[PDB]
RNA sequence: CAUCGGUUCUGGCGGGGGGAUAAAGGCCCAGGGAAUGUGGCUCCUCCGGGAGUGUUAUAGCCCUGGGUGUAAUACCCUCGCCGGGACCGAGGACCGCGCUCUGCAAGGAUGCUGGCGUAAUGGUCACCAGCGACCCGUCUUGAAACACGGACCAAGGAGUCAA
RNA sequence: AGCGAAUGAACUUUAAAUAUGUAAGAAGCCCUUGUUACUUAACUGAACGUGGGCAUUCGAAUGUAUCGACACUAGUGGGCCAUUUUUGGUAAGCAGAACUGGCGAUGCGGGAUGAACCGAACGCGGGGUUAAGGUGCCGGAGUGGACGCUCAUCAGACACCACAAAAGGCGUUAGUACAUCUUGACAGCAGGACGGUGGCCAUGGAAGUCGGAAUCCGCUAAGGACUGUGUAACAACUCACCUGCCGAAUGUACUAGCCCUGAAAAUGGAUGGCGCUCAAGCGU
RNA sequence: GGGAUAACUGGCUUGUGGCGGCCAAGCGUAGCGACGUCGCUUUUUGGAUGCGGCUCUUCCUAUCAUACCGAAGCAGAAUUCGGUAAGCGUUGGAUUGUUCACCCACUAAUAGGGAACGUGAGCUGGACCGUCGUGAGACAGGUUA
RNA sequence: AACGCGACGAUACUACCCGCACGUUGUAGACGUAUAAGAAUAGGCUCCGGCCUCGUAUCCUAGCAGGCGAUUCCUCCGCCGGCCUCGAAGUGGCCGUCGGUAAUUCGCGUAUUGCAAUUUAGACACGCGCGGGAUCAAAUCCUUUGCAGACGACUUAGAUGUG
């Protein structure tokens, strides 16, 4: 009846996707898989993924795909009578979560190699335990929170300066300059965003993120691979203590 | 808030129609 | 509305050389009386067919009474009403050991919630929902969920209207 | 519609004792004891398992059940203070006269008097009475900065609200006078 | 108070008929069906309670034909029999209709008994109480409203006589 | 109704509802032949008569507290309101005809009150039962029963006419249609929201976001030559869209009840009053 | 000269114009149609009015001031709009037959109304006939509320 | 509040208080006029066993309108004193004395009011009587005053004194 919110109609140019879409994505995969001999399922647990893209421009000359899982495992077949090939339903079964699936015309090992000699510093992410102290300098803030050298740095923007107080630091505005405290120093002492071994809060990783820091990395994990040829599939270090569907 | 109501449908319907899509003055002036 | 049963009429356009032994019309109806079940009968052929009740008669009229009214029944009721906009459809459902406590509730409850009187409402198929699956609306619902039992909270006893006076404050709670 | 049934539940830390009386709710843990009544709402109290409690509404309306879902986080805000407690922390600016604020806490009535003086240089001093059970101090880790905790949400929340009400600014430019007194930080003492 | 007549109000009891010769229901008989699944087994953060396979099993239920049965009952309509109360008693030899005919509840109340035999019943004035209740006449109008006359009492006071 | 009958309100086999005129027997119809100054080619027609026919259901029902004719005599010549039908008109009012009904000259019960409403007409009494209307006493009779709805910052208690609508409610209940959901719906939280590209023109400067026009491609899970915040421009945030967690029904527009608003002045007062909230309000 | 009509408003009044086109939910199966927008009034350079006026009582709020709020380039000062509020106060000059407008002055400001067809209480500043003319009227002619 | 109330002083007469003889005295109306927890109602009570819809419960209730006498009973009731208690518009308990008293049973009387006729029977209030204690007053008028005043009214003063 009444007494009911109201949701805003966007004036915007995309609309929801939904059924031909998971259609697409059905046909997109159902005609990659004749395509090439070997199908990869690796996953991406707590990263932001955003490096996914360059991931892809490398391994121009394979089929990566990341979409909804249960459409994926049901696209690949779940099943051994709705399999589209024998047994990629129990590759399916790796297939659990954060996870995606890899086409390949190429050798497992070199697959192996370059997703183990591939790694790049990330930001934070919410959940992962701080691998340090990051505390800003009592003072003038900077855009880098007190890591590269202060005079080799550029004042923090007043405009992130309300963000920075919902986000918690109590800062101030002297003069068009964000400061912590007072200006020449002393006044306060620092702020210390994340302590050594705690669970960071998303509160802290946008701290971390405003300020340009970068505390975790991004490894893209190979959980298991499918060779057409001999119709099998092998495990890789992973899935022996990564949960299983 | 009837004016409102009747200028918000009319603005949604429009913008519903162009995001799907991809005189009398003459004569009285002279 | 009243004490209702059902009353099955079979009525017919009296007999002429033109048309012998004519179509001999049926329908069952609610009403309180026979005098009214045959009125509700011809005013209905008369709004159906080109019947009327100087050029027909009532070849029988019988009461249809429950096959099992031991038993709780639910009841789908889908109904016809006119009301100052026009005419509106209904589906609803009571849970009740009869069809005629259904319509009798069905009267009560469109009078309670639309102020529908007798001959706003029509009554176009009363039915009995073979088995769950077929109740759609949430209160018969939760009427039939599995191992149903609850308190009756608040119990006003029941004291005689001419014991004005008592010694004690009465108890709400059995 | 008349729902014949409605339930809630509240778990509950090992280390706090609940004693409920007939709407009476008195909750005792490390941090002290908390104490409320919630007589004027229609509910069933019960227990469903070793460490959670339980709360219905039989034959009720959607106002009922929504009533259900305020009275669980009242308790459960309860608890909260008696486990953790609550904590503000607010913090006093100004643009050219300093608020000296002078925090003290009188033997009789056992209360904390908050008093502000130079606000915008005001020679009246606003003296702000706190609920009891609030503690009130200048905490020296930052400047200009006070911590307003204790035991009951509400009444740091209400003791909170009452020192920014009291430093409101009259007949000037809200967009250019920018002093006062206001809630910065909201959290658990733990 | 008892026995009666007239009118009337209000309780109980005994049958009859009808209806789908109620519908149901109990109880046997036969045939199907299913779930808000009667036991078991598997799993299950085990005082406990749940998910899965599992249809009469250590509960039952639904539908259909048959019997018992011309069952019971409700409901509608009917034929009677008892109880309590109220108000009334008109007429004054016989005739008449009758019946249950030594007589009678049959064309209208008699029998028995008590207190008092006087303000006791009853009636009239004054007041109280409950309810009810615009101040009369004239005039106009469809009607009101208005207007007119009315300080009180006594006597007089207005369709008569002749052609 | 049909046009699988023809033809096309002006079509019809048939035929509604609704009021309405005439007639329903001895106070009769005919048939038959005598007269006539009428008439006809004519005992031929018309009128005046004879005979017959049914006296019993003699020519439907129902009522019938009698009807008709003559003579004489008194008071009367106004209208008002309303239903239905009907003509005209206005912004709305309203005006005019016809029928019937209430008032006169009419008392009584009810509607608190009252020309125009509902019931019912009248000698004086006793008893019984009802109408309209009522049963929270005032006030005789129910704080009767069954199912629901409603909380009003002067509700409502029969006014439904006005204000007044395609009106305003994030009040509440019932319903209709359409759409999405274990191929994970609504809401949320943690993340992505990228590249050609500081896309073309203009401006001192304008990079998606002071302006004009087009408004594409790739990667795709998806991302607008961008929905807002922000910079002098950047930058940065955010939205759109997408993924992971959660887990089962949601959510858009209409409809129907009750409720709030939909306009108010001036001595202090009115559902009759007190007062009434699972009512002493509304519907059956 | 005759006839009808013979007072009249009484949940009346108040802030947002009318005409035509487009659009338009319903209804309806063409006709009706709200809100908006466009065209006319309407744009490219900054006197009207033809019964009035004083003292006192009371009421309304449709609030001028005083009190408190929300918004505004609201720096301060002075303000503007709007909300709750009637407790408390609430004018004078010039001109005109009078009134308002405009203007001029103090003042915190110097608001608008009701007392119910007699607009609070008190006070002040004609129609009928007759004669004679008819292209218009006259009468110290008569009668009368 | 001149028809709301409280505290206190003095109260001559009258009879102020006390006991009964009562009243042909009044009463919108005796006839067992019997009964104190508080508080909640989505909870409570308790003797701590348990109990709670239910005041259709508890107490009291026999005797010539309630006589007289016994076996047996220490239970109930009332009046006076003492100690305390109750003030929202004022009472109850404990002790004591004194009087009455079916928990059981029995005896001697009831008649005749004549077949019903309010079973005149309670309380408070008021009034006449005795015999016991006690008390022994004011106001108004008059004169005067002027803190007052239309007239009334009001503040004052007249008994041996600061008159």
């Amino acid at each position: 009846p009444k007494s009911k919110r109201a949701r805003v109609y966007h004036l915007i140019q995309v609309n929801k996707k939904g059924r031909e879409a998971k259609e697409r994505l059905f046909s997109n995969i159902r005609e990659t898989i004749p395509k090439y001999q070997h199908c990869f399922v690796f996953s991406v647990d707590n990263m932001r993924n955003n490096y996914l893209k360059d991931v892809r421009h490398e391994l121009n000359d394979c089929r990566i795909f990341f979409g909804k899982t249960k459409l994926m495992a049901r696209a690949l077949g779940t099943t051994p009578e709705e399999e589209q090939a024998d047994g990629l339903h129990r590759l399916t079964r790796y297939l659990t979560g954060t996870v995606g699936l890899l086409f390949t015309n190429r050798d497992p090992a070199d697959i192996e190699s370059y997703f183990s000699n591939l790694s790049q510093v990330d930001f934070a992410r919410a959940g992962t335990v701080a691998p340090r102290t990051v505390t800003v300098p009592t003072g003038i803030v900077y855009s880098t929170g007190g890591e590269v050298p202060p005079e080799h740095d550029v004042p923090v923007s007043h405009t992130l300066e309300p963000e920075l107080r919902r986000l918690g630091m109590p800062v101030r505005m002297i003069k068009g300059k964000v400061c912590l405290g007072d200006e020449k120093g002393e006044a306060s002492e620092g702020y210390t965003i994340c302590k050594e071994g705690e669970v960071l809060d998303s509160r802290q990783t946008r701290l971390l993120k405003l300020f340009s820091i970068c505390l975790s990395e991004f490894k893209v994990s190979l959980l298991g691979y499918w060779n057409s040829a001999s119709g099998e599939v092998t495990e890789l270090e992973a899935g022996k203590t990564r949960p299983k569907r | 808030r009837h004016a409102q109501k009747i200028q918000m449908r009319k603005a949604i319907k429009q913008h519903e129609e162009r995001n799907v899509k991809g005189t009398a003055k003459a004569l009285s002036s002279q | 509305m009243g004490r209702l049963q059902e009353y099955q009429v079979i009525g017919r356009h009296l007999p002429t050389e033109a048309n012998p032994n004519p179509a001999l019309y049926r329908m069952r109806i609610f009403a309180p009386n026979e005098v009214v079940a045959k009125s509700r009968f011809w005013y209905f052929l008369r709004g159906l067919k080109k019947v009327k009740k100087a050029t027909g008669e009532i070849v029988s009229v019988n009461v249809i009474s429950e096959k099992h009214p031991l038993k709780v029944k639910n009841f789908g009721i889908w109904l016809r009403y006119d009301s100052r906009s026009g005419t509106h459809n209904m589906y609803k459902e009571y849970r009740e050991t009869s069809r005629v406590a259904a319509v009798e509730a069905m009267y009560a409850d469109m009078a309670a919630r639309h102020r529908a009187r007798f001959r706003s409402i029509h009554i176009l198929k009363v039915v009995e929902l073979e088995k769950t699956e077929d109740v759609k609306r949430p209160y018969i619902k939760q009427l039939v969920a599995k191992n149903l039992s609850f308190p009756l909270p608040h119990r006003v006893p029941k004291i005689s209207t001419k014991k004005i006076f008592s010694a004690k404050r009465p108890s709400t709670f059995s | 519609m008349r729902y014949i049934h409605s339930e809630e539940t509240i778990p509950v830390p090992e280390n706090l004792k609940v004693s409920i009386k007939s709407r009476l709710v008195t909750v005792e843990g490390p941090r002290g004891k908390l104490q409320k009544d919630l007589s004027h709402i229609a509910v069933n109290f019960s227990v469903v398992k070793k460490g959670v409690i339980g709360l219905e509404i039989h034959h009720g309306s959607r106002k009922d059940v929504a009533a259900l879902r305020t009275v669980r986080t009242i308790i459960n805000n309860m608890i909260i203070g008696v486990t953790k407690g609550f904590k503000y922390k607010m913090r006093y600016v100004y643009a050219h006269f300093p608020i000296n604020v002078n925090v003290e806490k009188n033997a009789e009535t056992g209360c904390y008097e908050v008093e502000i003086r130079n606000f915008i240089g005001e020679k009246i001093v606003r003296k702000v009475v706190m609920a009891p059970g609030v503690e009130v101090e200048i905490s020296k880790a930052q400047k200009d900065e006070l911590i307003l905790s204790g035991n009951s949400l509400e009444a740091v929340s209400q003791s909170a609200a009452d020192i920014q009400q009291i430093c409101k600014v009259r007949n000037k430019d809200i967009r250019k006078f920018l002093d006062g007194i206001y809630v910065s930080e909201k959290g658990n003492i733990v």
